[PDB]
C-alpha cells in the first residue's frame, strides 16, 4: 500500500544535511516525487521527476536514485525545512501510491 | 523561417570559435520567435550580426555576454517569455561586455513585456541608458516581484537623451529609440495600452501592447497565436466523441494544423520532444510519431545520457556502457568524453575498451544528440555506429549541436547507415587526419534549412586527394562516408552485402 | 491555476456526499484531477483521478466501487460523489493537478508528472 520510508522520524539542527531514502517498487526514474507538507497546510512539490528541481523552489533540495531507493537530501538544513516529506509514485495503470512519511524535527 | 531554437550555452566558451559566429547565423537567420535561449556571447568586435534582425520573440531568456560588439540589433524584439531564467532569476542579463570595445547601447526600441524573470546588467564599461528605462513598465503585471540588478559603473561620458523622448527614458541616443510606455499609462485597469485613453485598451489575451482594441491587433499573444488571433488556448481537438475539425495543436506558444516535423503529437493535443509517463512512441506510415497510452504495462526501453537515470551522467563509462547491450534505439543521448576511455581513478572506474564499443552494433536511433570528444586510437573509424540511421536532435549538445565530433583521431567517418540528423547543427572541428567529411551529403541528413554542418581544422581537402584518400569511382555522385566500396552512400551499380560492386 | 475546493462536511454512516474542485483550465491543459485523502495523524493517501481528454477514470481499491469521479467540462469543475462512507473515509480531502503541460526548450509541452496545485483541503467527518 505505502512505499517504505526511512528514516520514519528524523532530528537534526540548522545548517545540517539530512538524507530521506524511499525504497519503491522498481520503475522509470520519472515516476517519483518528492513533496514537503507543512502541518495543517497543502503540500507543495519539491522534485518531480526523482532529480529534477521543481520551479521556485531552493536549489539546497537534491534529488539521486540508487537502485529501487530514492533519495532526497537537504544539504544545509534551515528554519523553514522543519515538516513532513513524502515520496509518491505513479505505477502503469493509473495507481499513485505514497510514502508513509518522513518528519524532520528541530534540536 | 518562423520559428528557431535557441542555445544552451549559458557563459561557458565556445567549442569552436573559429565557427561561432557561423552558427549563430545560421541558427537565427530570418528566425522570429526563438523557442529556446537567445545567447550572443564573445563576439569580435566588428562582427555583423545582421541575421538577428527579424527576431520578435524570445521564449526563453536573453543573454548578452563576453561581447565586443559595440551595438546588437535586436530592435524589432517585442516579447520574452521567460520560461527559462539566467541564473533560475533572469529573463534579460547583460553582462562583462566590454575605439573601445563593448556594448554602448541595448537599443531594445520594441521590447515592452518581460512575461517572466527579470532584469541583470552588470560590468558594461560602455553601457549608456540602461538605468533610464523603467523597467517597472516592460515587466508583466504579475511579475512585478521580479529583481533588477542594473549595474551603473561607466567608463565613459553618457550623452542626454533625445528631446524628444518626452520622459527621457530612451535606448539610445537616436531619437528613434525613446522607451515606449504601455503599462503604466493605461486609464483604468488595463494589462496594457497603446494609448492614455480608455478606448486605447489592449485585449485580454494581448501582450506588448496593440495596434487597436481587437484581439486579432495584439503586438503579441499573451498566451497562444491562431493564426494570427491571440487566444487563451489552442482549440480542442474533440469536444466531448467527436473530431473538432477546427481543432489545433499546442506547439510552443502558437496553434498549429499539425505538429512539426521531429516532434510528437500528444492525445491531448500538445506537440512534445518526450512522450508523458506510461506513453509510448508510435510511428505511422507517413512517418509522424504520436504519444499513445500504454494498453499493456510499457515494454522497457533504452535511455541515454540525459533522460531517467542517466540525467545527471555527463559521459557513457564502463559503468554504464552494459546499459546498452542489444539496444536498437536510445532514448537520450550519447557523449564520450576524454574521461570515458582515460577512466577515473577516484571513481575506481574503468577505462572504456574499443571492443565494449560493440554493444552499439545494434543501436539504429539516437532522439538526442551524439557527442564525441574522445575515441580509441586503436579504430580509425566510427564503424562502432555503422548502424545507426538516424540522430533525431530532440536534445541538443549547448542547444545547438546534435552531431559534434572534436579533437579524435579518427581517419573517416564511417558512418555509413546515417541518412537523417532531425534537428540541430553539426560540429566537426580539429580532427587532425579526418577526410571525408567534405564527401558526405550532409543537405541529405538536414531536414531543415536552418541545419548546416560547421567544420574547421580538419585535414585539408587537398592533402587528402594528394594521398589517394578519396571516394570510390563506384560510389554515386562522390558521396561517401569513408575510403573503398563498402562507405558509399548510394551504390551506383549494384550491392552485394555492404560492397559496391558492377 | 488556482484549486478551489467546496462542499465538505459531516455526513451520516452509508450516506453520501460530493466534493467539488474548480480548476482554472482543466478541460485543456490535458491535465488529471486527482483527490488525495489525509486522514487525521496519517500520510497522504490517493483516492482517485479523472483524465480531462476522455473522462477516464481510475480508483483506490479501498474506495473503488463507492467513490465515482466525474468532470463537468462546461463549468469546467470536477466532482467526488462519495457513497457508504465508513470511519477510515473521515480525511481532508485535497484536489491535485497532476500532469500538467509546460513550455520547454524548443517549443515542447512537456507533461509534469507530479502534483504541482494542491487545493487547500476539506474535512469530511462519518460519524
Ligand atoms: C501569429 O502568427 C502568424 C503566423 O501564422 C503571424 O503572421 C506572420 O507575421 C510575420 C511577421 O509579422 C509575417 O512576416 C508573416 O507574413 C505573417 N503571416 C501571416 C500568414 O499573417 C502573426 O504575426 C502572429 N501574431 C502575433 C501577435 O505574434
Amino acid at each position: 500500500i505505502q512505499m517504505t520510508q526511512s528514516p520514519s522520524s528524523l532530528s537534526a539542527s540548522v545548517g545540517d544535511r539530512v538524507t530521506i531514502t524511499c525504497r519503491a517498487s522498481q520503475s522509470v526514474s520519472s515516476a517519483v516525487a518528492w513533496y514537503q507538507q507543512k502541518p495543517g497546510k497543502a503540500p507543495k512539490l519539491l522534485i518531480y521527476s526523482a532529480s529534477s528541481l521543481y520551479s521556485g523552489v531552493p536549489s539546497r533540495f537534491s534529488g539521486s536514485r540508487s537502485g529501487t531507493d530514492f533519495t532526497l537530501t537537504i544539504s544545509s538544513l534551515q528554519p523553514e525545512d522543519f515538516a513532513t516529506y513524502y515520496c509518491q509514485q505513479s505505477e502503469w495503470g493509473g495507481l499513485i501510491t505514497f510514502g508513509q512519511g518522513t518528519k524532520v524535527e528541530i534540536k | 523561417t518562423q520559428v528557431c531554437t535557441g542555445t544552451d550555452m549559458k557563459l561557458r566558451l565556445p567549442a569552436s570559435p573559429e565557427t561561432h559566429l557561423d552558427m549563430l547565423r545560421h541558427l537565427y537567420q530570418g528566425c522570429q520567435v526563438v523557442q529556446g535561449n537567445l545567447e550572443l556571447t564573445y563576439l569580435p568586435t566588428n562582427a555583423s550580426l545582421s541575421f538577428l534582425q527579424d527576431i520578435q520573440e524570445v521564449q526563453g531568456y536573453v543573454l548578452i555576454a563576453h561581447n565586443q560588439v559595440r551595438q546588437v540589433p535586436l530592435q524589432r524584439l517585442r516579447i520574452v517569455r521567460g520560461t527559462q531564467l539566467f541564473e533560475d532569476n533572469y529573463a534579460l542579463a547583460v553582462l562583462d561586455n566590454g575605439s573601445p570595445g563593448g556594448l554602448r547601447e541595448l537599443q531594445l526600441r520594441s521590447l515592452t513585456e518581460i512575461l517572466k524573470g527579470g532584469v541583470l546588467i552588470q560590468r558594461n564599461p560602455q553601457l549608456c541608458y540602461q538605468d533610464t528605462i523603467l523597467w517597472k513598465d516592460i515587466f508583466h503585471k504579475n511579475n512585478q516581484l521580479a529583481l533588477t540588478l542594473i549595474d551603473t559603473n561607466r567608463s565613459r561620458a553618457c550623452h542626454p537623451c533625445s528631446p524628444m523622448c518626452k520622459g527621457s527614458r530612451c535606448w539610445g541616443e537616436s531619437s528613434e529609440d525613446c522607451q515606449s510606455l504601455t503599462r503604466t499609462v493605461c486609464a483604468g485597469g488595463c494589462a496594457r495600452c497603446k494609448g492614455p485613453l480608455p478606448t486605447d485598451c489592449c485585449h485580454e489575451q494581448c501582450a506588448a501592447g496593440c495596434t487597436g482594441p481587437k484581439h486579432s491587433d495584439c503586438l503579441a499573444c499573451l498566451h497562444f497565436n491562431h493564426s494570427g488571433i491571440c487566444e487563451l488556448h489552442c482549440p480542442a481537438l474533440v469536444t466531448f466523441s467527436m473530431p473538432n475539425p477546427e481543432g489545433r495543436y499546442t506547439f510552443g506558444a502558437s496553434c498549429v494544423t499539425a505538429c512539426p516535423y521531429n516532434y510528437l503529437s500528444t492525445d491531448v493535443g500538445f506537440c512534445t520532444l518526450v512522450c508523458p509517463l506510461h506513453n509510448q512512441e508510435v510511428t505511422a506510415e507517413d512517418g509522424t510519431q504520436r504519444c499513445e497510452k500504454c494498453s499493456k504495462p510499457c515494454a522497457r526501453v533504452c535511455y541515454g545520457l540525459g533522460m531517467e537515470h542517466l540525467r545527471e551522467v555527463r559521459a557513457v563509462t564502463s559503468a554504464n556502457i552494459q546499459e546498452f547491450a542489444g539496444c536498437k534505439k536510445i532514448f537520450g543521448s550519447l557523449a564520450f568524453l576524454p574521461e570515458s576511455f582515460d577512466g577515473d581513478p577516484a571513481s575506481n572506474t574503468a577505462p572504456l575498451q574499443p571492443e565494449q564499443l560493440q554493444v552499439f552494433e545494434t543501436l539504429e536511433e539516437i532522439t538526442g544528440y551524439l557527442y564525441i570528444s574522445a575515441w580509441p586510437d586503436s579504430l580509425p573509424d566510427l564503424s562502432v555506429f555503422q548502424n545507426l540511421q538516424v540522430i533525431r536532435g530532440r536534445i541538443l549538445h549547448n542547444g545547438a549541436y546534435s552531431l559534434t565530433l572534436q579533437g579524435l583521431g579518427i581517419s573517416w567517418l564511417g558512418l555509413r547507415s546515417l541518412r537523417e540528423l532531425g534537428s540541430g547543427l553539426a560540429l566537426i572541428h580539429h580532427n587532425t587526419h579526418l577526410c571525408f567529411v567534405h564527401t558526405v551529403p550532409w543537405d541529405q541528413l538536414f531536414r531543415n534549412p536552418h541545419q548546416a554542418l560547421l567544420h574547421t581544422a580538419n585535414r585539408p581537402e587537398d592533402e587528402c586527394v594528394g594521398e589517394g584518400l578519396a571516394c570510390h569511382q563506384l560510389c554515386a555522385r562522390g558521396h561517401c562516408w569513408g575510403p573503398g566500396p563498402t562507405q558509399c552512400v548510394n551504390c551506383s551499380q549494384f550491392l552485394r552485402g555492404q560492397e559496391c560492386v558492377e | 491555476v488556482q484549486l478551489v475546493e467546496s462542499g465538505g462536511g459531516l455526513v451520516q454512516p452509508g450516506g453520501s456526499l460530493r466534493l467539488s474542485c474548480a480548476a482554472s483550465g482543466f478541460t485543456w491543459s490535458g491535465a488529471y484531477i486527482h483527490w488525495v485523502r489525509q486522514a487525521p495523524g496519517k500520510g497522504l493517501e490517493w483516492v482517485a483521478s479523472i483524465y480531462s481528454a476522455g473522462g477516464y477514470t481510475d480508483y483506490a481499491d479501498s474506495v473503488k466501487g463507492r467513490f465515482t469521479i466525474s468532470a463537468d467540462t462546461s463549468k469546467n469543475t470536477a466532482y467526488l460523489q462519495m457513497n457508504s462512507l465508513r470511519a477510515e473515509d473521515t480525511a481532508v480531502y485535497y484536489c491535485a493537478r497532476y500532469g500538467t503541460y509546460e513550455l520547454k526548450s524548443y517549443g515542447s509541452w512537456e507533461s509534469l508528472p507530479a502534483f504541482d496545485y494542491w487545493g487547500q483541503g476539506t474535512l469530511v467527518t462519518v460519524f
